[PDB]
Parts: structure tokens; C-alpha cells; sequence
């Protein structure tokens, strides 16, 4: 068995199935969703929430993502050649000082950066992104790194 | 579907006819699987009783008044004695015909599966066993395609409009509840599949 | 050594077929749907660098 | 001369042709092998 | 490893076989332990050692 | 051990034309040159009542239908072989022991046990055949009901 | 039993996919028969697929495990007192209190010297020694029955 | 998980909760590169969703 | 801003921006009809009076 | 795998008339393609009518002619055609289909036919949408001629006017072999005429390369003292313009003149397609021959 | 291709039809012959059938939350809309089993 | 939403047991004997064996009535994955390159990577997946 | 898929409903109920 709690429905796609029969006062604890009841073995209204789950969302493994690290860096890059655009980054480190009077003289080139992977998860709709559309999915791993 | 189909133009009354007196309309044939189901609903019309099917093969053998004109004329003429007398004799209408006459002399019986259909008996029949363990397909089974359409992203007017499910769902005032841009259908099984 | 000249290869009383074997580098073929028959060829393509 | 030379082997039934191998003193390599095959030589017939 | 000559020469007993789907899908799809499928007249049931 | 229990197999149904109900379907006769017939062609001489008319209505005439049948044309084949080696050894016994007599035994069984598989594929087929030439022939209930 | 007649060699993915398909249906739909569906047709039709669904025997037992007035015995469904408690009194107008004929003998069965001969000499054991060296040298490739 | 997984397919039908479809009955048998086409890569649909 | 769509515009196709596509509000093709100074690009525009 | 069945079954499914069947039984001991080798063929794949384009392509036609299997006409009545794939060696006889006189000890090629149409009216076992086509026994001869034309109306019609090649093609479409005027139909210019000649074009450069200095000073050297109708004859097609020889190496000349060979040969197998049947014997009236090479 | 209604059935029974390639992941026109044809009620009539195209969720768990027989209805919201199967297929087929 | 609205038609093959209805003797099929050829070779000796039949019709109306009657499952998916045009129309490109190599980055679809070989009967252009799980899938569109 | 309800008062209009109530899948705004795809809460330890 399996189960969700917390979820997120869209409020653009909101609506209303059950108007007769139920109805809630509009405080916001009531919309938004952060229980789950469910039923014991017995006919028992259950519940689970966030505080009950603390076993296993503060566990150190979760916050370690260097065999996922490792994992990611196994399998490099994509060998895709119609994603060569994406994989483009140039990190560098200078110093700071001289900046102040170079600003004006980063701009004498006419030549663009390529664009950086963060921004391309950016320009997704709520509903496409777990498509294959996107090209971004193999860089989303973990709720809590960027890789 | 008995009493749709048309019958034959050669009638051989002795053979396929049913001890105590029956004759039979017709073949029904389907797959095992259909004529279980049948057999276990319409278990008020099946009997199992031994049907007079011919020994064995026909025989149409020529004529030496068929070789002549076999070799001539490139056609063959059944019974030309027989059409040559009754033209000489002047009468209009032959005994019998030339592929009724021609054999199914012995009845041998056998034992097979039929009901009654409006005082119209016809035979059930499988072809399971005859396509037991071969390679070819049973033709009995089919691939029936079927066309389906159906529109999304529509504009319905909205200077006419209304709702007949006002008393059942409610939407709240979004303009993306207010113009449809996707669709919701099923698979093959029970899962809503969204299509935009 | 008995070598064939030309026709089928088997055993004495024909019990058994022998089967000609290539070595897997040498073998090339130019269609994903072979036909009812396909003959075969010796091929030597010289490299003249 | 004769970039390329191809002489006609023989014939074969474009069914019976799988992968094995041989194996001689523990050295195994991998083969073609045409089942039934029927051998028609030819002369070698040059190309370019 | 299987003698699969003595199955085509030793004499059997006819039995009426009833496999549960079509008998060439139940050895294409490995039900059986060991196989011994072909096509056509193999002579291999004649070279008796 | 080893133990074998017992060696099996698998014997057939021999079905044939006449003692499957289909067989009254048709009407089996056996031509003894039909390789040579081009074509077989029936005609029908038809003519249909007429009624006395009333007083008053243009009235029909004598009709005459002469309408035509025609043949078909479907052959069937099998292509069983035979290894020569069992062609070899089904009239041959050289130094007749035990061990020769055996694989003539099995020689002449091969041989048969084609022939009996053969005869009863072309059974089969011969049914086959009629049934291909039935569903080209029977259209669909809807038609059928609303003629 | 509901693919048997489609496939005819090796699955392909299609015929896979529908296998699959029927497998997510009917575990599902038919999980707990009795503790969902109590009506007697429903119940005996899916009893009636499961006896017919299953291949027979090979050895023949004509005359053992057979009722009065020939009634020949096909099955047996075994499960705990407490789904026979239902069983019988859900589906009361099909059972009979009736005697069958049972072997009141275990099956003796001894080994002949010459297979005692084989199982020193070749580590195996060839079943009815004896029946099989008669059939080989006697021409005849049918044995009566296994051992 | 991401709160914006749509619950309508992925949590009233039976779903496999990994976020693909990891039936291997639908991969061809013996085929190691395919599981992993099936199951671990994404420049590609999913089955069953 | 609404005319062009700011979260998806950036990077161009021809020389020519990406955002001049989406939009005839956001291209030098298209003049005002009361034009008082010429516009910055006018590559495929040739002006005939 | 099931062998080549040697016995090929055709059959038929249209309504055959009295006059089609007639037709057919011509038509005894005659070459058709066929290229499923099956046991019980339909009408629909014998013959070429399956390959005939709204292109006319005839080059196109002889690209797909070359791959299909060549049998013999036997046995034929009522819905059955028994043919028979000649293997390799043996002899039997084939008859003729269009009008192209033969000899004795010649060879014979396997080709599409000239003028095929309406003009020479063929009745050739019409029936629905489908045509009993032939492909000729044209001898040899003829077939190098047929390819040669093929191939100097291909090269000639390389960045010039159309006015030209509208003046050409009548120039090099009829053919005068053996009392008899053959025209071809539609020679039309695709990308198999384009590969042929740059094989053709390939190989001429490289023997043009591979010429020695003594052959192609031979006829240079020989007009001088020589008088002859054929010298006269080829010296016209070429330009206006005692001695040594500079340096006779023939350890050279040997290399030069194998290489020569081989680039001769890889120019002539444009032209020199297949020998598919000798012919032995003819009848008087040239209605068949026994030949031998079948297969 | 409008003939007689004799004629048209025949046709239809005869040549008609037309094959799908049925070892694939997408529709392949098969080899004729090898496989069987398939049938097409379509090709008679020249139409097609409808299916439940609803336009949103709202309108979606209406119909699953109804029992039997709701997948014959058409409804109609402002914006929204539901086309109702009219074979009961998606209904009780895939509920026999 | 643009300013027009598509449409989508499929195709769908289920799989069916059909039961024919026939006449009494509704045709009268002749055959002849089974003629046995021989086909002799080095390695085997096939035995073909052909028969020639004919079959005549024997009725003037519609003598058999088949019907559709069970539906065991659908091979289809009835699914939303739509076929593309740049599979059914493998050789269409734009006139200008750097809008093609941003169009086939927008909808996934492979370079064009033969000819001669396509228009004749075609090739496997669109390959299978890894695996599937809803059978096979049609879907088209109508603007 | 288990029964799994987001607030109180769904549960509660689940319970309340007679047999088969559980089959449904009622959707609020912002609060959801999947049903189970089996009845096996609704009729087992009921029936026990």
C-alpha cells in the first residue's frame, strides 16, 4: 500500500466536487493540506502528519550527496548531440579590486555568455516539466542539492 | 441471423438430417470460447444427437459426348446425352441436376452438437481442435478497427452559455477554468490520461 | 585433408552435415533483412596507404 | 591495381546462419556458422 | 548432456498431450527444462556410438 | 540414478473434411481433372409473377433474369522433406545385426509418420481453405438484418 | 487460458503488453473472491473457469476414482472447514454425498535384474527394461503404457 | 516527493511509486540494455504514464 | 511586458532576438503608422518613397 | 530453411476467358522473372508488370531485371503455370518473343523491351489492371549496343542545351542490328545513369593516367608509313596535332599493361552485363532454339 | 468507389480492408497476405465515433464518481464540456474480463 | 490557447472471435486426388504435395451470415501519443537552417540522417521503445 | 492505492456513505480523497 500527504493541487485547476455535502470555514490551516488520516485495523480515523515523520526526514544520509554525487558523475554528460547547448558553464575566479573599473570593460566584448542550467529549470510550466520535453531532468536528483 | 441467410439451390434431403426425423437449417460455427458461453447460457435448446453425414466424396465423372466437345469447343456440358434427349424429345425441364446427382451415395452417422433455433436446427460446431497446435492463425478470430475522434481546446459561446451541472461540481473563477486548452480521455484501463 | 570442390558438405552415408565456419571479424553484411537465399562472397579490399 | 577483388564462394540457405564458436587447446573464438552450405567457387574477379 | 537420440529411437507410449496455451509459444517461452527444438529431418538419431 | 519413467509421444487427431460439421457447409465431390477446367460458370433462367392491376394503374409486362455464377480458384500445398540419410537407410541393410535393423525400423517409421502428418495437414488445409472462402463470401449481421 | 488461442510461436511485445494488462486486471479485480462477491452464478462460473482452465493428467486411470453409474471424477478442491462451510451452503443444489471408488493398494513398484545391471554399470535406470528391449527388436515403436 | 505530482494518475490507480513504470515483464527478455533504457533513462516516454 | 512573454524569451534564432518572433509588437518590421524617427535596424526593410 | 522448389506452381485468380488461356499456351518454354521463389505464387508478382513507374525509367527497369529469378514456362492448363528455375549447366530450349533474329553460337542477354506500348499492339494476357510482361532474349551484340547508347546519351547531356539533346536522342535511338529498326523507349537521365557514369568516367581518367609513352604514340607513329581504311577511319575522330623510343622498360610495360587490363575490364562490365544463355540451335523459322547455360 | 449496394458490401468484404503491422510499437501498414486483414465498420460508413473527451477534472470525477450508464451522457459546463461515449465501451468492457 | 483548435482521430484494432452462420451445402467445393511432386537433391528429397480446389457458389442471395460477437481486449493503448509529421514526412526542412535546428530542439525529433529505400515500401523510421506496457499507439491531428 | 483523506470532514462524509462509499474519490479545493481501488476497508474487518 501507498499513500500520499501534502500534496499540491493547482489552484487554476481548482474546483469543487463535493459543495453539498461538506463545508469548510475558510482559514487557511483547511487549505492547505498537511495531514493524512487514514484507517487502523480497526474502523479507526489514524493520522499521520510532518511531526510524526521526523524518524526519517532529519537523518544524516539525507543531507550527504556524495554517492549521489559519485553516482551523477559516473554517467557524465549527456552523449545526446542535440543537447550540446545546456552543458555550458565557465566558473572562473578573479580577483576583486580591479573590478569596479572593469564592469565597463567586461562589456567591450559583443559576445554572450551561454546560458546556465538553473535558469533553464526556470522556464517551464507546472505541468510539462515531468515531461520529456524538458531537458533539464537528468540535472534534478535531489529536493535538497543543484546538481 | 437463422432466419436472415437465404437457403441453397441443391437440396439433398437423405443426407444431414437428424435421427427421429430432423432436418438441419444450417452451420454455426465459432471459436471454443463463444460457443462455451453459448452452450452454458442457451442450455434449454443443446442436443447432443447423431447427425447422417455422407460416407465420403462425390464423383463427376465425363462423358465420351463431353470429350469431343471438351477437345472442339474448349467446354464441357454435363449430361449431354441427357440435354440432347430432351431437346429431341422436346420437354423443358430436366429430372435433376448435374452436381446433386453427382455423388454422396453412402450415409455414415455421427454424433455432433445441435440446437433449436425457431424450429430451425442448425449444427454448433468449434474449430478449436483443428487449430489445436498448428501455425497458422484461426481464421474465426478478427481484428475489427474502429475509428475514433474527438476535439479539444474548443471556444463554446459564451453568450449563450449555461451549466446543467451547477447542483453537482463547482469551479472557482480562473480564466484557465474559463477557456478549455486541454483534454482528459482513459486508457485501457481506468486512468485519466491528460492531452494538451 | 579431404577438401569439397563443390556441392553440400557431409559425413560418409550423409549422417551428419558439416557447416563452413568463418571467423566473426571477417564477416560483413550489408542488409538487416536477409532473403530466401543469400549467396556468399570472398571479398579482399586492398588499403593502399 | 584491383583496389578491391571478390570471387563468389558458394551458396547458402540465409536461415541456418547463427553465431557459435570453436574452441581448439582452450582457445575459444567466436564464429559464423552457415549450416548448410554448398560451395561454388569461383574465379577471383577484380574490382575498383 | 541430454541423450535426445534414445527419445527418437527408443519406442514410446502415444499419449494424448494437452499443453495449457499453443505448444511452440510454451517452448519459445522456456516452460520445460531442456529443449531440443529443430526444423526439418535431422540425421543426428542415426550416428550411434 | 538416472531413472527415466517413460518416453512420450504425442499422437494425433486425425481430422478429415466429412467429420467435422462444416462438411455441411459444403457438398463434397471429387473431380478427377480439375487441373484441367479453366472455369466453372452457372446461369439461371428467372422470371418473376406479375399481378392483375385494378382499374385505373399502369400495369407491368413479362420480365425475363438471366443472372450468372462464376468459380474460384484456391490451391494448397505442404512442402515435408525427408533427409537423405533416412532415404539411405529405409532400404538398406548392410551387415544385418540387431543395431541396423533398428535404424531401418526407424526409417520406415519416419517415412510413414511423414506421410500420416502430411495427409493430415492437407486435411486441415482443405478446411482452411473452405473457411477463407466462406468469410470472403458472408457479410455482417447489420447488412443482413436490414435487407 | 485466455491467450491460448492467440499466440503461436514466441511472444512479441504486443501480445506481452495485453498478458500484462489481463495480470493488473484480474489480480486486482478477483483478489478475495468470497469475502467481496456472495451470489451463487458469479462464484460458480469463476469454480467453472478454474476446473476447465487446468491441464489433465497423462496416465490413464479409467476405472479407479469413478462413481456410480460411470460418472468419471475430473478434480478435487481443497481449502479449510471455514471456506466450506460457505462453499456448501452458498452452492447446496450441486453437491451429492456420493461413494467413489478409491485404491485401496499403494502403487508397488519393483526394479528387474537387468536395470539393476544398468544402475551399477551406467549409473541410470531404464523403466520396464524388458517391454522396451522387446519393442525395439520387435519392430513395433508403440508401447501399451508407460511403467 | 515534489508537491506538484499530479495525483489523479500517479495516486488512484495501482502505480508503481518509484515514478516510472519498472515492469520488466514488458521489456523483451535477456535484453540488459533495454531494462535500463526502460527504467533508468529519460530522453524517452514511460510506459503506463 | 505583456505583449512579449518575459519568462520564456531570451537568445535568438537569427540575428534577429527570440522575443521578435512571439510578437509583431517586438520586431523593426512593423512601423507605427506615424513613424517620426527611423528605427535603429532596418536590414530586410527597404524604405521607398 | 525449405530448398528452392525447382517445380513453381502459379496460379490464377481472375475469371480466365477461353482467348486468355489460349494466349498463355503460346507462351510454352519462354523466359519470365519472378522474384519471391516460392512454391505457390500468385499472377500478381509474375512478370515485370509489378516494377513498370509512371518514370519509364529503362535504365531503371535493367537496374531491377539483373536481380530477378529467371525460370521456364511448362506444363500450362486449366489455373496452372509450371515453372522451372534451370540450374546451372544443363541445356533446354526457350523460345523467342519479340522479333530479333538470332544466330548460332552467340550469346544471349536478358533485357526490358524496345517500342513497348501500343505501337506493336501486344495482347500479351490483359487482364485487370495488370499486364503479362516479357522480358526480351536480346542477343549479345544487341545488349552491348542497347547499353552503349545508354551510356553516350547519359555523358552527353552534361551542361549543354536541350535543344541538343532533343537533337541527340533521335540521333541515338534507333538501332539497325540485324535487319531489323528497334527503338528505346524514353531514355531518361536518374541517379543510376549518374553513378554508372562516374564509374565510367572514373575508370577512363585513371587508364587515361595509366597510359604508357609508346601506347599512346602507336597510331602517332604508325600514320606516317601506313594506308588503310581502318586507320583513315579512326584517325578522323582525333586531333592534326625517324624517331626514338625514350626508354623501353618492359618490366614496366607489363605492370602498366595489367593495371591497363584491369581498367579496361572495369570500363567493358558497364555494357557487358550478364551471358545468361548460349544458344546451340535454332529452329528454321527462329521460333525457338535449344541453348544451354540456363540458370 | 460507389457502386451498387450489392457491389459495395462485396467490395467491402473483398478489398476494402486494410492490414496493420501487429509486432510493433507504433501502426505499420503490414506485407499483404502475410498477416490477416482487418475489418473496419468505418470504411462503410464514412463516419467515426466519439469518445469521453471531457474538458477538465471537475467534469472527470463526476463521471467516475457516477455508477453505470454515465459514460452515455453529454454535459455542458460554461467553458466546459463533456462529449458522452455512445457505444458503451469504456463502460463495461474493460469490466467483463 | 492559439487562436484555432485541433482535433484527433485514431484507430483502434480490438481483437474478436467471430461466428459464421452458414447455409446447408450454401457452396459445393470440389477438390481432385492430392498430386505428389518430387524435388531431389544431395542433402534431402522434399516432397511437395499440391491440390488444386474449386469452390462454387450455390445461392443467388447472401447464403451465410457472419457477425461480430465477443471482445477479448484492445491491442491499441487508446492512448494521446500523437504521430508525427517528421516521421510520415522524413525529407521536409525549413529553407533556413538555424530555424530547423532550433525547431528540432523544441520537439525532440532526430537530424535527417536511404531515400531510394523509402518511397518504394519505407523503413522502421520510428523504432520501438524499451518496452511498453499499453500495447501499440496511433493519433493524428486535424487543424 | 490506500484510502487516504486530507481533512476530517471527508472522512467523515466517507463514513457516513453506505457501501461503496469508499470506491469514490471526492476532490475539494485543496483537500483530496483517494479511494481504494479494492474494497477491502469497506467489507473486510466488517465482514470479518
Amino acid at each position: 500500500f501507498f499513500f500520499p500527504v501534502g500534496l499540491y493541487l493547482p489552484e487554476d485547476r481548482g474546483y469543487t466536487t463535493v459543495e453539498s455535502k461538506v463545508k469548510l470555514n475558510d482559514t487557511v490551516r483547511n487549505a492547505l493540506p498537511t495531514t493524512a488520516y487514514l484507517l487502523n485495523r480497526d474502523r479507526a480515523v489514524q493520522k499521520i502528519d510532518f511531526v510524526d515523520a521526523l524518524k526519517t526526514l532529519c537523518h544524516p544520509v539525507l543531507h550527504e550527496p556524495a554517492p549521489c554525487l559519485q553516482t551523477f558523475t559516473e554517467r557524465g554528460p549527456p552523449s545526446e548531440p542535440a543537447m550540446q547547448r545546456l552543458l555550458e558553464c565557465r566558473f572562473q575566479q578573479e580577483p576583486m579590486g580591479g573590478a569596479a573599473r572593469r564592469i565597463p570593460h567586461f562589456y567591450r566584448v559583443r559576445r554572450e555568455v551561454p546560458r546556465t542550467v538553473n535558469e533553464m529549470k526556470q522556464d517551464f510550466v507546472v505541468t510539462d516539466f515531468y515531461k520529456v520535453g524538458n531537458i533539464t531532468l537528468y540535472t534534478e536528483l535531489h529536493p535538497f542539492f543543484d546538481f | 441471423l437463422a432466419e436472415a441467410a437465404t437457403d441453397s439451390i441443391l437440396d439433398n434431403p437423405t443426407t444431414y438430417t437428424t435421427s427421429s426425423g430432423a432436418k438441419i437449417s444450417g452451420v454455426m460455427v465459432s471459436t471454443a470460447n463463444v460457443m462455451q458461453i453459448i452452450m452454458s447460457l442457451l442450455s434449454s435448446h443443446i442436443t447432443k444427437e447423431t447427425v447422417s453425414a455422407p460416407a465420403t466424396y462425390g464423383n463427376f465423372v465425363l462423358s465420351p459426348e463431353n470429350a469431343v466437345t471438351a477437345i472442339s469447343y474448349h467446354s464441357i456440358l454435363a449430361d449431354f446425352n441427357s440435354y440432347k434427349a430432351h431437346l429431341t424429345s422436346g420437354q423443358p425441364h430436366l429430372p435433376n441436376d448435374s452436381l446433386s446427382q453427382a455423388g454422396a451415395h453412402s450415409l455414415t452417422p455421427l454424433s455432433m452438437d445441435v440446437i433449436r433455433l425457431g424450429e430451425k436446427t442448425v449444427i454448433m460446431e468449434n474449430l478449436r481442435r483443428v487449430y489445436k497446435n498448428t501455425d497458422t492463425k484461426d481464421p474465426l478470430e478478427r481484428n475489427v478497427d474502429l475509428t475514433f475522434f474527438f476535439p479539444v481546446g474548443l471556444y463554446l459561446p459564451e453568450d449563450r452559455g449555461y451549466t446543467t451541472v451547477e447542483s453537482k461540481v463547482k469551479l472557482n473563477d480562473t480564466v484557465r477554468n474559463a477557456l478549455p486548452t486541454t483534454a482528459y480521455l482513459l486508457n485501457r484501463d481506468r486512468a485519466v490520461q491528460k492531452i494538451d | 585433408l579431404t577438401c569439397v570442390m563443390r556441392g553440400y558438405l557431409y559425413n560418409t552415408l550423409k549422417t551428419e552435415v558439416f557447416a563452413l565456419m568463418i571467423p566473426k571479424d571477417m564477416y560483413l553484411t550489408w542488409e538487416e533483412t536477409r532473403g530466401r537465399l543469400q549467396y556468399v562472397y570472398l571479398i579482399i579490399v586492398y588499403d593502399y596507404d | 591495381l584491383c583496389t578491391g577483388v571478390i570471387q563468389k564462394l558458394g551458396w547458402c540457405l540465409a536461415d541456418d546462419i547463427h553465431t557459435s564458436f570453436l574452441v581448439h587447446k582452450e582457445l575459444k573464438l567466436s564464429v559464423v556458422r552457415l549450416d548448410n552450405f554448398s560451395v561454388e567457387l569461383g574465379d577471383f574477379r577484380e574490382f575498383v | 548432456m541430454e541423450n535426445w537420440s534414445a527419445l527418437e529411437l527408443l519406442p514410446k507410449v502415444g499419449i494424448p498431450t494437452d499443453f495449457l496455451t499453443h505448444v511452440k509459444t510454451s517452448a519459445g517461452e522456456e516452460m520445460f527444462e531442456a529443449l531440443r527444438i529443430y526444423y526439418g529431418d535431422d540425421p543426428e538419431r542415426y550416428n550411434i556410438h | 540414478f538416472e531413472a527415466i519413467f517413460g518416453t512420450f509421444c504425442n499422437r494425433l487427431e486425425w481430422v478429415y473434411f466429412l467429420t467435422s460439421g462444416l462438411a455441411a457447409a459444403a457438398h463434397a465431390i471429387k473431380f478427377h481433372d480439375l487441373n484441367k477446367l479453366t472455369t466453372g460458370k452457372m446461369l439461371f433462367h428467372v422470371q418473376v409473377p406479375r399481378v392483375a392491376s385494378g382499374a385505373g394503374l399502369p400495369t407491368s409486362r413479362q420480365t425475363t433474369i438471366m443472372v450468372t455464377k462464376y468459380s474460384e480458384k484456391s490451391p494448397i500445398t505442404i512442402p515435408f522433406e525427408l533427409s537423405a540419410a533416412c532415404l539411405t537407410y529405409l532400404r538398406e541393410t548392410f551387415e544385418g545385426t540387431i543395431l541396423d535393423k533398428i535404424l531401418n525400423v526407424e526409417a520406415m517409421h519416419t517415412v510413414l509418420r511423414a506421410l500420416k502428418n502430411t495427409a493430415d495437414a492437407m486435411e486441415r488445409g482443405l478446411i482452411h481453405s473452405f473457411l477463407q472462402t466462406l468469410l470472403r463470401k458472408a457479410p455482417p449481421y447489420f447488412v443482413v438484418q436490414t435487407l | 487460458v485466455e491467450n491460448a488461442t492467440l499466440a503461436r510461436q514466441a511472444l512479441n511485445r504486443i501480445q506481452r503488453s495485453n498478458i500484462l494488462q489481463s495480470f493488473k486486471a484480474k489480480m486486482l479485480a478477483t483478489l478475495f473472491l468470497l469475502n467481496r462477491t456472495r451470489d451463487r452464478d458469479y462464484v460458480l462460473k469463476f469454480l467453472t473457469r478454474l476446473a476447465e482452465a487446468a491441464t489433465d493428467s497423462i496416465l490413464d486411470n479409467p476405472t479407479t476414482y469413478t462413481t456410480s453409474s460411470g460418472a468419471k471424477i475430473s478434480g478435487v478442491m481443497v481449502s479449510t472447514a471455514n471456506v466450506m462451510q460457505i462453499i456448501m451452503s452458498l452452492l447446496s443444489s450441486h453437491i451429492t454425498k456420493e461413494t467413489v471408488s478409491a485404491p485401496a493398494t499403494y502403487g508397488n513398484f519393483v526394479l528387474s535384474p537387468e536395470n539393476a545391471v544398468t544402475a551399477i554399470s551406467y549409473h541410470s535406470i531404464l523403466a520396464d527394461f524388458n517391454s522396451y528391449k522387446a519393442h525395439l527388436t520387435s519392430g513395433q515403436p508403440h508401447l501399451p503404457n508407460d511403467s | 516527493l515534489t508537491p506538484v505530482t499530479m495525483d489523479v494518475n500517479y495516486f488512484k490507480i495501482p502505480n508503481n511509486p518509484r515514478g516510472r513504470a519498472s515492469c520488466m515483464l514488458a521489456v523483451d527478455p535477456y535484453d540488459t540494455e533495454a531494462a535500463t533504457k526502460a527504467i533508468y533513462d529519460h530522453r524517452e516516454a514511460d510506459a503506463q504514464t | 511586458r505583456i505583449s512579449a512573454l518575459p519568462g520564456l524569451n531570451n537568445g535568438q534564432l537569427a540575428e534577429e532576438p527570440l522575443s521578435a518572433y512571439v510578437n509583431a509588437l517586438h520586431d523593426h518590421r512593423l512601423w507605427p503608422p506615424f513613424v517620426t524617427h527611423l528605427p535603429r535596424n532596418m536590414e530586410g526593410v527597404q524604405v521607398v518613397a | 530453411m525449405a530448398a528452392m522448389e525447382a517445380n513453381i506452381f502459379c496460379t490464377f485468380d481472375h475469371k480466365l476467358s477461353i482467348a486468355d488461356v489460349g494466349k498463355l499456351t503460346k507462351l510454352v518454354a519462354a523466359v519470365v522473372p519472378i522474384p519471391q521463389r516460392l512454391h505457390l505464387i500468385k499472377h500478381y508478382q509474375l512478370g515485370l508488370h509489378q516494377f513498370v513507374d509512371h518514370t519509364r525509367g529503362y535504365v531503371r527497369l535493367r537496374g531491377l531485371l539483373r536481380n530477378m529469378t529467371l525460370t521456364l514456362m511448362r506444363r500450362v492448363e486449366g489455373n496452372q503455370i509450371l515453372l522451372h528455375v534451370p540450374t546451372h549447366g544443363l541445356l533446354y530450349t526457350v523460345l523467342n518473343t519479340g522479333p530479333v533474329t538470332w544466330e548460332k553460337g552467340d550469346a544471349l542477354c536478358v533485357l526490358p523491351p524496345l517500342f513497348h506500348g501500343p505501337l506493336a499492339r501486344e495482347n500479351l494476357l490483359t487482364l485487370g489492371q495488370w499486364e503479362l510482361v516479357l522480358p526480351w532474349i536480346v542477343p549479345m551484340p544487341l545488349a552491348l549496343e542497347i547499353n552503349q547508347r545508354l551510356l553516350i546519351m547519359g555523358l552527353f547531356s552534361l551542361d549543354r542545351s536541350y535543344e541538343e539533346v532533343k537533337a541527340a536522342v533521335q540521333q541515338l535511338q534507333t538501332i539497325t542490328f540485324r535487319d531489323a529498326t528497334f527503338t528505346i523507349p524514353d531514355p531518361v537521365i536518374d541517379q543510376h545513369l549518374l553513378i554508372d557514369m562516374k564509374t565510367a568516367c572514373l575508370s577512363m581518367s585513371m587508364v587515361a593516367n595509366l597510359a604508357s609513352e609508346l601506347t599512346m604514340t602507336y597510331v602517332r607513329k604508325l600514320a606516317l608509313e601506313d594506308s588503310s581504311m581502318l586507320l583513315v577511319k579512326c584517325q578522323e575522330l582525333l586531333m592534326r596535332l625517324p624517331a626514338r623510343p625514350q626508354h623501353v622498360s618492359p618490366d614496366d610495360e607489363i605492370a602498366r599493361l595489367s593495371a591497363l587490363f584491369v581498367m579496361l575490364r572495369q570500363l567493358d562490365d558497364l555494357i557487358r552485363e550478364q551471358v545468361v544463355f548460349t544458344v546451340c540451335d535454332v529452329s528454321p523459322d527462329n521460333k525457338s532454339a535449344t541453348c544451354i547455360f540456363k540458370g | 468507389a460507389n457502386k451498387t449496394l450489392f457491389k459495395t458490401i462485396d467490395e467491402y468484404l473483398l478489398r476494402a480492408k486494410d492490414c496493420i503491422r501487429g509486432d510493433t510499437d507504433t501502426q505499420y501498414v503490414c506485407v499483404e497476405g502475410t498477416e490477416q486483414l482487418i475489418e473496419n465498420p468505418c470504411r462503410l460508413t464514412q463516419e467515426a465515433l466519439p469518445i469521453l473527451s471531457t474538458t477538465t477534472l471537475a467534469l472527470m470525477e463526476t463521471k467516475l464518481k457516477g455508477g453505470a450508464g454515465a459514460f452515455a451522457t453529454s454535459e455542458t459546463h460554461f467553458g466546459n464540456y463533456v462529449v458522452g461515449e455512445i457505444i458503451p465501451l469504456q463502460q463495461s468492457m474493460l469490466f467483463n474480463s | 490557447h492559439p487562436g484555432f483548435a485541433l482535433t484527433a482521430v485514431r484507430t483502434d484494432t480490438f481483437e474478436v472471435d467471430m461466428l459464421l452462420y452458414s447455409g446447408k451445402s450454401c457452396t459445393s467445393v470440389i477438390i481432385n486426388n492430392p498430386i505428389v511432386t518430387k524435388e531431389e537433391r544431395d542433402i534431402s528429397t522434399t516432397y511437395h504435395v499440391t491440390q488444386n480446389i474449386n469452390t462454387v457458389d450455390m445461392g443467388l442471395g447472401y447464403t451465410s451470415n457472419t457477425c461480430v460477437a465477443y471482445v477479448n481486449r484492445v491491442r491499441t493503448d487508446m492512448g494521446v501519443r500523437v504521430q508525427d509529421l517528421f516521421r510520415v514526412f522524413p525529407m521536409n526542412v525549413y529553407r533556413h537552417d538555424e530555424v530547423d535546428r532550433w525547431i528540432r530542439h523544441a520537439a525532440g525529433v532526430e537530424r535527417p540522417q536511404e531515400t531510394i529505400s523509402m518511397l518504394t515500401f519505407g523503413s522502421m523510421s520510428e523504432r520501438n521503445a524499451a518496452a511498453t506496457v499499453h500495447g501499440q499507439k496511433a493519433a493524428c491531428e486535424l487543424i
